[PDB]
């Protein structure tokens, strides 16, 4: 009974993002990103089916489809032989040029008409796993195509696999950059939406520290998408490093996520890198402790109170237990980094260990989840933002009815003001 | 010639290997079989298919192995070896304390004459820290079918209180063998054999096995602490079904208890050690 | 336990059928002789 | 476990009284054959 972690790319950035995981997954896990996995990644601990799925050939082939909303996205890809690993199926490029039109009312229409081939793509790639979670949806909800069809193939791939998940990921625009199409706002919504329903844990990705990051962090000025591109790679291959290869605790990185997800309602958690471009528990929870230090913008907003109750660190390296307590009981008793404030003393923190191809700039390579309302301060902004399209009528979801979009931004707000009161003791 | 038969008997006799594998199979060393556990296989005797069905010889068998299959650390011989006994037969399976699942014992497998050390004292220890694990992956267990059942479609920070139960049980069990009182731990055994005389040998093992229960705080004077755990823990297994069909008043009362048997635990650590 | 009985049972289910069918063999044997 | 026991018990006395058998059909092969 072994496991595999499937995803599922959805928009041009979406797709740029599956390519470049499937080729971080293959180099991590030790697979060449030619297509075909080297001898070295089976003298390491490094499961390639649990991330990228070796084919025959070694082929380190990610359980994802890499469907793009501008089908530019995989065009090109077949050139590049990083996703070579991935079955030509594997590579499913999304055949409109356009995809879901990049309006969050047509995203959500392709989603749910792809929900026929959602289910069947998502059935096609579950034959590689046995005690596997679930599948995602690598999306970007920059585009209303990404946000969309994340929710409307989120509930048509729940319908396919009701006992497991399908994680959906709202990568949102630059917030460094405004839109030219308004319509994102709905985009956002259904987003919002979909965490707010069913789903435990929501992806929300804030670029106002990322472009800094980039710019100066990464040194990209000016920067292409391929910057955001490599960093996806980058967190792909972080999150492979706990779940296809073996760490040091935490067998259940999924249920640490899942700990920091613990409702639907409260589904945003607040990223962490730490170094971000020698580290004992104390030292990387230093070098972590603020949103500012940490890869995610956990929105520091009142809508949310911007209080981390619980975090989960994959600080992948392996420091002493000794420190690791030390460190802990710092946080915990010290008030460094206390329990979430409606629990007792204790310490709300993880750690990881690397990939056998993955590095770390530290002695622990940090990739955070941090049950934070802060994180919910952010999902409180995005639901400010996903009025754009509704009040203003700017630029099915939004076009059949705002409803959803409505709807789906009053529930933001209200999630925020949820885990407001969940950042403190009285989360009820 | 004590120590040319300590070697001999100590370099490949099997018998630390029958350690090792205990170690790696009755204390599950591979995370991917307790992960696919709790993920599929914690499904019948997770609550308790029947005081008969569950006991089923074949359908067991066929489970062990399976679990073991899963992981690429349960292959080991005394990993199969792990084999079955009891002191009760099974008498009810209803999941409201925590009694979820805690009827088989492993039993690893080791060479002979290496019993000419064989005392009492190593094999109930073993035995012991076996069915304390299979308690805490029944809790386990039962959290994580109570997180599915949920997601399977009065109920808030479930998982809140369910990992401040959980954090206190995996320090102690880091700290009986995580990554340094793991080599610790083989350390300790690997001293276990350095005697003239068999008995001495046994005492050594015997030694380095209780004071890896005792890394747990195992004291016999305990029986109350094992008595509010209990209470504590049928609390949670309740909670856990709660969880399950959709308590909060079950995870706001595990949190206060928490909180109080934290602080009662702290007064009693402080008045023994 | 249980299993070295099971185990017990479906050795001496072969054993008193191969104690039966010796004594058979030998009064055969003895009937032909 | 206990029927299992039981089940052992009676194959012991199936064996013993096949057995028996079969040591008195070697005192009638030891008295006829020689």
């Amino acid at each position: 009974m072994p496991r595999e972690i499937i995803t599922l790319q959805l928009g041009q950035c979406g797709n740029q993002i599956g390519f470049e995981f499937w080729k971080q997954l293959c180099a991590e896990h030790g697979i060449s990103p030619e297509g075909i996995v080297e001898e070295f990644a089976t003298e390491g601990t490094d499961r390639k089916d649990v991330f990228f799925y070796q084919a025959d050939d070694e082929h380190y082939i990610p359980r994802a489809v890499l469907l793009d909303l501008e089908p530019r996205v995989i065009h090109s890809i077949l050139n590049s032989p990083y996703a070579k690993l991935y079955n030509p199926e594997n590579i499913y490029l999304s055949e409109h040029g356009g995809g879901a039109g990049n309006n969050w009312a047509s995203g959500f229409s392709q989603g749910e008409k792809i929900h026929e081939d959602i289910f069947d793509i998502i059935d096609r790639e579950a034959d590689g796993s046995d005690s596997l979670e679930g599948f995602v949806l690598c999306h970007s909800i920059a585009g209303g195509t990404g946000s969309g069809l994340g929710s409307y193939l989120l509930e048509r791939l729940n319908d396919r696999y009701p006992k497991k998940l399908v994680q959906t990921y709202s990568v949102f625009p630059n917030q460094d950059e405004m839109s030219d199409v308004v319509v994102q706002p709905y985009n956002s919504l259904l987003t919002l939406k979909r965490l707010t329903q069913n789903a435990d844990c929501v992806v929300v990705l804030d670029n106002t520290a990322l472009n800094r990051i980039a710019t100066d962090r990464l040194h990209i000025q000016n920067p292409s998408f391929s910057q955001i591109n490599q960093l996806v790679s980058t967190i792909m291959s972080a999150s492979t490093t706990t779940l296809r290869y073996p760490g040091y605790m935490n067998n259940d990185l999924i249920g640490l996520i899942a700990s920091l997800i613990p409702t639907p309602r409260l589904h945003f958690l607040m990223t962490g890198y730490t170094p971000l471009t020698k580290t004992t528990v104390l030292d990387v929870m230093r070098r972590l402790l603020q949103p500012k230090n940490v890869m995610v913008s956990t929105g520091r907003d009142r809508q949310t109170n911007h209080c981390y109750i619980a975090i989960l660190n994959i600080i992948q390296g392996e420091v002493d237990p000794t420190q690791v307590h030390k460190s802990l009981q710092r946080i915990r008793e010290r008030k460094l980094a206390n329990f979430i404030p409606w629990g007792p003393a204790s310490i709300q923190v993880a750690l990881s260990r690397k990939s056998p191809y993955l590095p770390s700039a530290h002695r622990v390579s940090g990739l955070m989840m941090a049950n934070h309302t802060s994180i919910s301060s952010l999902f409180e902004s995005s639901c400010q933002q996903y009025d754009k399209l509704r009040k203003r009528e700017a630029f099915d979801i939004f076009k059949e009815n705002f409803d959803e979009l409505d709807r789906s931004r009053e529930v933001v707000q209200e999630l925020i003001d949820e885990y407001h009161a969940a950042t403190r003791p009285d989360y009820i | 010639v004590n120590k040319a038969a300590v070697d001999y008997f100590f370099v490949e006799l099997h018998l630390g290997a029958h350690f090792e594998a205990l170690r790696h199979f009755l204390l599950m060393e591979d995370g991917e079989f307790a992960q696919s556990l709790s993920d599929l296989l914690f499904e019948k005797l997770g609550a308790g298919q029947t005081p008969g069905e569950l006991l089923s010889p074949l359908v067991l068998n066929s489970v062990l192995s399976k679990a073991l299959q899963y992981s690429l650390h349960g292959d080991t011989p005394h990993a199969a070896n792990l084999s079955f006994a009891l002191k009760f037969l099974p008498e009810a399976f209803a999941p409201n304390a925590p009694d979820v699942l805690s009827c088989l014992e492993l039993r690893y497998k080791v060479d002979w004459p290496l019993n000419i050390v064989v005392t009492e004292g190593c094999l109930s220890r073993y035995s012991g820290i076996f069915s304390f694990l299979l308690q805490l992956k029944l809790m386990m267990w039962t959290l994580k079918d109570v997180c599915f059942h949920l997601k399977r479609t009065q109920f808030r920070q479930l998982q809140l209180f369910k990992h401040e139960m959980q954090h206190f049980v995996k320090v102690i069990q880091g700290y009986i063998a995580n990554q340094i009182l793991h080599v610790t731990w083989c350390e300790f055994r690997a001293r276990l054999a350095s005697v003239g005389d068999l008995e001495e040998i046994q005492r050594a093992h015997a030694e380095y096995l209780h004071k890896a229960v005792f890394r747990g705080l195992l004291t016999e004077k305990a029986a109350p602490a094992m008595n509010i755990i209990h209470s504590l823990f049928s609390l949670v297994l309740k909670f856990r079904s709660q969880l399950i069909s959709q308590n909060f008043a079950l995870m706001q009362q595990s949190y206060s208890t928490f909180k109080y048997y934290s602080h009662f635990l702290f007064k009693v650590v402080s008045k023994l050690v | 336990n249980m299993k070295d009985f099971e185990n017990q049972i479906t050795e001496l289910k072969k054993e008193n059928f191969n104690l039966k069918l010796r004594i058979y063999f030998l009064e055969e044997r003895m009937q032909q002789e």
